[PDB]
């Protein structure tokens, strides 16, 4: 789960909605029976899949928690000097506007 | 620090506003006529008027064909799509060569759109089923600046049930595509348990409903794949639908024409703008005649973007043909629609300048004498070999602690590494097939 | 509509003809080619007549002379509502589909069928729609007000009609069209449009469907997806044998009609011998399109056999086909063609430049000069002058080499270029 | 720590064994002889360890029985851990489910890896006791326990998901466990008193965790939702090139942000003399990409015909590939060097040889091929094991010599008996009379 | 009792630390060959060397395969031995290389032995034991659970921790039903009801097993062996009844997929982890490829890099042919069909044709396994025929002579019967001589 | 499962001889009861020269069937 969580990025930029219902043939109007599509919809609503993580990760791109310091040029060399001052036994102040 | 493989010292064609090519610009020495005729092609692509035009450049090895074909891609800019391709890639086991050749033409024409998406976010207050058919669900999402309730589709309800959301957990719901994401449990419930594995996130700031517009660009073929095959979705029926036919299939001309029509209806609203691109094929001599003869008909089409070919050969037989002999391994009927750009080999001084600039971009110091030796090398063996020996000489200089290359180091590099001409000489006289 | 930038054939539209079938010297983007235009016109009127089917015709000629433009002018002169299929010879070869089935699929695609259906539709603005929950008195009670300019009346909904109005959210004040027989609602805009007239009208709906499109739907659960996705995968011949009879009965009942479309095959010389053997049987059947084939090459070897047949096609196929020959263009026609391309590409050429472009067109090729006419406009654009000049044509002549010049250069530089044996010299000295 | 290992030909050699000056030692780290070869390989070693260069090809040539394959093995051994090294045969790229060019790119993708690091807190301490609250058919449950360490004794309430985790793996007061907050995984070091002492230090500590994933894995993961299964099942084909073009940009952004660092690897190809021409034509262009792993090859074939073409190219490869590639040749072995190789093979297999048996084995090893003399040394011990003593004697080497035939010895025996053997034409005599 | 061209071979037929016997295990002659193979048996039993290949060459009908079957017998049934043909490498599902790599990993087996203490028997009764809780409370507190066990010849009473009540509740056992209890791992398993309770109901859907024999407390060990390939297939293949991926397993078809190197190395990691603790034992096997002359040069090439692998087992090859053109290369000529680079990596074992006196003993030894007995006069004809026509011809004529003897009711073969069998069935030379004299296209 | 089995495109497969034999058995019974009547039919092949020697060889065994 961890590797899938970190290394899944890309998204299918171009999609067509309501192509999923039409692919399986289950929709409001089709040649399939009326109750059969409902029973299939409930069976799919029940049975669970382990791949839901890859599914939800590949659908929407996740900012996660990690882009806070990676989108700021000042935060790139900040935590580094905070580690350097940490290992040297020093205290620091931060003044902002 | 900076990785350099046979490139990155070329920042473009380096042409002035009048079209005249300088002797030295952007990592380019000599080859003035080819850079000029190439810049003319650049302006032709920027004009967008021409379509289905093909220009091939024929020259000896090391003459800089490919290196010049990267400069036009650098000159067009990142906004213009460029599709590097090798003639050996057109052979595919899953789909026929013809479909793989036609596909790249659709991949070479980019189309940028603009669309607005609606976003809902907030902490969940109430969740109730309205329950044959899967009933809808009323969601109580609580924004920080307000409170709003919204009814949801049964499918997005299924995705919600699969995400194990609960009352008081911050979630994220996309309107158009129906995507569902959970950020985490609300920060106010952090004190409910002393030890729990679930992280706590603050309440999303702002209104529940938010909007914005995106300039996002999508290649035309990427838009065609969407209409051709289903794509990932959080529902199970989506995963089964995409898992029913994972193998790629050939697209009929009808679907392509319809997608083109809806593209036109998109450009009528002023939402999108269609721009062409450049298809580049390396080693065109490796193509079968079946791909050439299809290139005869495919270039006559109006939607076919400008394509550029590269081949280094003399008079040779076309692959797949028995008695047919034609220049550059291309059939004579296809060569008619093609325009040729000739390349010339460099002289000694131009080789010396090449090794100089490549040494400067590689960030390495070379003394004048060892530089002259590298030039003589470049004349007596090959241009690629002189550029190849540069790094080992610097490594030996690192072992000797010297900060500059010396004649002794490049001579030692000549002793340790051999070129093709020496190795063939060892091949002619040997015991058992060295 | 139909965004297109520039095509080779973009200028010629609909060939050209007169009521006497005698071609004009310059008619609708078609110059030259007198006899070929008359024969192609006879074939065109033969298609428009539709009395004869399953006939093959051959278009022969030198490269870049009056060949593809012919079939293009026939397809454009044939106009919309009639099928026209153009496929390359290399396109029928497929890894997923057999060559025979992929060859029959075009014959099924080139013949269309028109089906008509009558429906009663009620359209108009909705000012007020009331819908009530289930009560003991009746299942559901609702009244929708459809307002039109000529007449305004109120209808009481039919139960499941109420499920269609509650199924998709409908806001009062938009123009919709409700289908009584179909049972679905179609929204044409908001009140963007104006009510034309009476609410209910009887209209007929014509649907043009090819034999292939009918064939794919029956072989699959959903075949219309198999149309677009190209996964069709060798439909059974029994299904087609049923489709033909059902179409015959539809014709006898008068509920449908067939349109004898045209099938054009580019690059027929590269077709395999098996396909040539199947075409002979495919032409003699009842439903077949009129076939036109064009081959540049002649007196060559047929693919799949050792011997060389004339024209590159087997004689058994040549018996079934009628041959049309095209002739090389004269000097006076080339300048007119290049002038047509000049008018098509928005390129202004002086007469002095037209003379040199014509001389180069005669000395080398037409396709070349017609490529140069496009390139010279940018060299003229850097000079900022609106019209092209002789010096720009000469500069475009020296910058981009011809084929004959490039061969003569390769013969002298052969030592530099790679050879069939793989020998190359990349070293300058020794 | 130890992968499944048996005595192999490339076993004994570990590391390249080069001096800080890069000059080779006569005998070091399992390698003997071949000075210019090992030094030229060491220049490539420090070249990869530099990592500032990309897209370079090198070739190792020579006759059979050289150690060029052994040399590249020594480069992979001296390369060390954390640097990906991929070695594929020339006949491996041919595949029915995948294109040769696509699989060739798939070989280039596996060689370059990416390292990503992260910090996760950890709680490690002994348990005093466990208190859970449940109800029969009563739903909600409430747990509580008490964690103990030398300097800290505290009490933690149990969440809803912590209960299921503690019930999954049995937790006792005697058992000492270590649990991550974010991961929620339960890790049991072992058993304390009914043999590890109570953990020293604070109860809660934060330690960094590093994850390394190859470019190929990132390429396959993003293709399909079930594409993650293609990692282990190995079934994937025709990966979209647009996915690779996007992955390159995302990885470049990750490098600029400093989030993820890339580790350049080494690509090694064996028996490159037989390869399709489309593969070479694809390599020529493919070596010029920004991320190109360093490519080293091996060709033992002389002048011959390339597969896919009728003409015979020198060395077995087209000149276009020979241009940008560098050629490092190899030489035959001295009579004494063969003796040294056989001796170190005896030390690796741990087999004691007599001096006379070593001289005889060296003579018959020089007359015949070297690998054959290295083959007899393993059987000599088994033949001597029946004599009940551990030694290798000239008699046993002679018996092993008459038992197992040399190739050149069998060439004559076939040539005299040809009537008995099956001829190329198909004729054979199976009857003695 | 079925015999096909074999089964008279029992082992190699060697002796203790010495030269092979003249006749043992149905083997006659060729003492040097089965001796040299006898050393290879010791090399394989050493379980040290890896990727060491050998090749036995010789003419047809010289006993090439019987030696491989013999060493296969000498290794024992526990040592894995995979018979394989060079023609089997070509498959439409996957590339030849993946099939060869798979067969290379089918050879090495892995043994697992486990000892577990068990408690089995009937249930005499179940009673809780109430004790005071550590922290005072009104409700009940159980310190232990007492479980009685009845088996044939013995009886016992046990005391368990109170956590057993969850497992007992899961297994739903109450009283008078035989259960299964593992000592350290714990919980329970319900095998089935006791046998004496079948009479109380005339009709019941639950079977009644008898009480366990012997003591109620037992300690037994079970050894299970699995090859590394069979282990990898289970790792690569998904397993579930209702799972969505498993749902796609149905209605689709499984096909052999190329296994990645990462998965193989991952299996090697856990196999090494279990082999370090002493629970696992790795025994290398033997791969056998008949008719190596049928292999393409692409497979011969992959054998060069494959034999240098660390876990690669011992593979024995057989090529009857002489100098031939290797498949895939028309100009190249190498002995036996094996390229010289591959010949360099192996050891050649020569085979010699059998003498007349050895042939007669071959037939007379085949007669015993055939259960048919022949005279001395008719045997002398089978010897000469065997030497002239071919060896496998006289061995093939044995059964028709016996059937003709049954038609004549005689229990032993006669000269007239072997002649009558000669006229009915013709060898290769006679047929090839008949083809020349007929213009009928025969 | 059957729904997705209907969704998948029909793919030709090699039919076993056993199933054909069972169909010949039930038809052989129905023709005995008189509920069914079997009639022969004619196969027509054009350009037979395009057939491979493999199909020509299989035609020998195919024509000998009842
Ligand atoms: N005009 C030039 N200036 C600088 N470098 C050049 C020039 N022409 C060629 N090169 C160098 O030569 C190298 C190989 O040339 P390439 O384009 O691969 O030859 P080919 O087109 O024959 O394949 C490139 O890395 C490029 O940097
Ligand atoms: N009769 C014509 N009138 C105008 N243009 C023509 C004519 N014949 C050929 N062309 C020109 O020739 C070009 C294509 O030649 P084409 O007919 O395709 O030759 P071929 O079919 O032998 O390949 C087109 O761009 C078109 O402008
Ligand atoms: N320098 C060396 N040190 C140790 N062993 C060597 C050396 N050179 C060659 N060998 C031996 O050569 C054997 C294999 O030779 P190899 O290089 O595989 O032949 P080829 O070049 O035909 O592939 C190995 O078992 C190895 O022990
Ligand atoms: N030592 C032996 N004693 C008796 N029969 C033998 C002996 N060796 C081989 N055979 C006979 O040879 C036959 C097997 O021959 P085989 O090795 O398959 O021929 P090839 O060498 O062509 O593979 C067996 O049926 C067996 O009866
Ligand atoms: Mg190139
Ligand atoms: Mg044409
Ligand atoms: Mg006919
Ligand atoms: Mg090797
Ligand atoms: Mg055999």
């Amino acid at each position: 789960r961890k590797i899938i969580d970190t290394f899944a990025v890309l998204t299918p930029s171009a999609v067509s909605l309501d192509m999923r219902k039409l692919a399986l043939g289950l929709n409001d109007d089709s040649s399939v029976g009326e109750n059969t599509r409902l029973k299939v919809m409930q069976n799919c609503f029940e049975v669970s899949n382990p791949l839901h993580q890859l599914q939800t990760k590949l659908t929407i791109a996740f900012p996660d928690k990690s882009l806070l310091q990676y989108d700021c040029g000042k935060l790139q060399k900040l935590a580094i000097l905070l580690q350097q001052l940490k290992d040297n036994g020093h205290r620091a102040l931060i003044f902002t506007q | 620090v900076t990785r350099t493989a046979a490139h990155t010292h070329i920042k473009g064609l380096g042409l002035d506003e009048s079209g005249v090519a300088k002797r030295v610009e952007g990592g380019f020495v000599g080859q003035i006529e080819a850079r000029e005729a190439c810049g003319v092609i650049v302006d032709l692509i920027k004009a967008k008027k021409m379509s289905g035009r093909a220009i091939l450049l024929a020259g000896g090895p090391s003459t800089g064909k490919t290196a010049l074909a990267l400069a036009i891609s650098q000159e067009l800019g990142p906004k213009v799509p460029f599709c590097p391709l090798v003639g050996s890639e057109l052979y595919s086991v899953e789909v026929k060569k013809t479909e793989t050749l036609m596909e790249n033409f659709r991949r070479a024409i980019g189309l940028r759109i603009k669309e607005t998406k609606e976003v809902y976010e907030g902490e969940v207050t109430e969740l109730t089923p309205e329950d044959k058919t899967i009933s809808h669900v009323i969601v109580g999402l609580k924004s920080a600046k307000g409170t709003k309730t919204l009814r949801l589709d049964p499918t997005i309800y299924e995705s919600i049930q699969r995400e194990k959301v609960s009352i008081g957990d911050v979630i994220y719901i996309e309107a158009n595509t129906g995507a569902v994401k959970r950020v985490g449990r609300s920060d106010a419930y952090a004190t409910e348990f002393d030890l729990e594995t679930e992280e706590y996130v603050p309440l999303p700031k702002g209104e529940v409903h938010k909007k914005k517009e995106i300039v996002q660009d999508v290649t035309l073929h990427d838009l065609d794949v969407a209409n051709a095959r289903p794509q990932g979705g959080q529902d199970v029926i989506s995963m089964m639908g995409q898992l029913l036919k994972p193998k790629k299939t050939e697209i009929t001309e009808k679907l392509r024409q319809e997608v083109n029509k809806v593209v036109a209806k998109y450009i009528d609203q002023g939402v999108a703008e269609l721009i062409p691109g450049v298809l580049f094929i390396d080693e065109v001599n490796m193509l079968d005649i079946e791909i050439f003869t299809y290139l005869n008909k495919a270039l006559e089409s109006n939607i076919a973007p400008v394509v550029v070919l590269a081949s280094n050969r003399g008079m040779t037989t076309v692959r797949g043909t028995e008695d047919v002999i034609s220049p550059h391994g291309v059939p004579p009927d296809l060569i008619d629609r093609l325009l040729i750009v000739r390349t010339l080999p460099y002289d000694k001084d131009e080789i010396r300048t090449i090794i100089e600039r490549r040494a400067t971009v590689e960030r390495l110091q070379v003394e004048s004498s060892a530089l002259d030796l590298l030039a003589t090398m470049g004349t007596e063996t090959s241009l690629r070999y002189a550029l190849q020996l540069l790094a080992p000489c610097g490594i030996l200089a690192q072992t000797s602690n010297r900060k500059e290359i010396v004649v002794n180091d490049v001579n030692e590099a000549k002793l340790l590494f051999l070129d093709a001409k020496r190795s063939t000489k060892i091949l002619e006289t040997s015991a058992n097939y060295l | 509509k139909s965004l297109s930038l520039i095509a080779a054939h973009s200028h010629i539209t609909g060939l050209g003809l007169d009521e006497n079938l005698q071609p004009r010297p310059t008619s609708e983007g078609m110059v030259g080619q007198l006899q070929a235009r008359r024969a192609a016109g006879v074939i065109l009127k033969m298609v428009q007549n539709g009395t004869i089917a399953g006939r093959a015709v051959l278009v022969a000629g030198p490269p870049s002379t009056g060949k593809t433009a012919l079939a293009m002018g026939v397809s454009q002169s044939l106009g919309k509502d009639v099928p026209f299929t153009a496929i390359a010879g290399s396109e029928i070869f497929s890894l997923e589909l057999s060559k025979t089935e992929a060859l029959t699929q075009a014959f099924r695609k080139s013949i269309g069928i028109k089906i008509k259906e009558e429906t009663e539709l009620i359209e108009g603005e909705v000012v007020e729609i009331q819908i009530d929950r289930s009560i003991t008195g009746g299942h559901k009670q609702g009244k929708l007000t459809i307002k039109t300019t000529d007449m305004e009346t109120i209808y009481e909904l039919g139960n499941k009609m109420i499920d269609g109005l509650t199924k998709e959210k409908v806001l009062a004040g938009d123009v919709i069209s409700i289908d009584k027989a179909s049972g679905k609602i179609t929204k044409l805009g908001r009140s963007v449009q104006c009510p034309e007239g009476e609410l209910q009208k009887r209209k007929t709906v014509v649907h043009t469907v090819s034999l292939h499109e009918i064939d794919v739907i029956n072989s699959r659960t959903q075949g219309f997806l198999a149309l677009f996705t190209g996964d069709t995968g060798e439909i059974r011949s029994e299904v087609r044998d049923q489709i033909n009879t059902k179409v015959a009965e539809w014709k006898e009942e008068g509920k449908a009609e067939i349109v004898p479309g045209v099938l054009f095959i580019d690059e027929v010389h590269m077709l395999d011998i098996e396909c040539f053997s199947f075409i002979n049987r495919a032409l003699e059947d009842e439903f077949a399109p009129i076939v036109m084939m064009a081959t540049n090459r002649g007196v060559s070897k047929t693919r799949g056999t050792n011997y060389k047949s004339p024209h590159g096609l087997p004689l058994d196929l040549l018996d079934r086909s009628i041959i049309i020959t095209t002739k090389s263009y004269n000097e006076q026609e080339i300048k007119t063609i290049l002038s047509i391309r000049a008018q098509e590409e928005e390129v202004e050429l002086s007469s002095d430049a037209l003379d040199l472009l014509t001389k180069t067109g005669v000395e080398t090729s037409l396709r070349y000069s017609s490529n140069l006419i496009s390139v010279a406009q940018q060299i003229a654009m850097k000079r900022k002058n609106n019209t092209v000049e002789v010096e720009d044509v000469k500069r475009a002549y020296l910058l981009f080499l011809d084929s004959a010049r490039s061969v003569k250069y390769v013969q002298e530089n052969e030592s530099q270029y790679i050879d069939d044996q793989g020998n190359v010299q990349i070293s300058i000295a020794k």
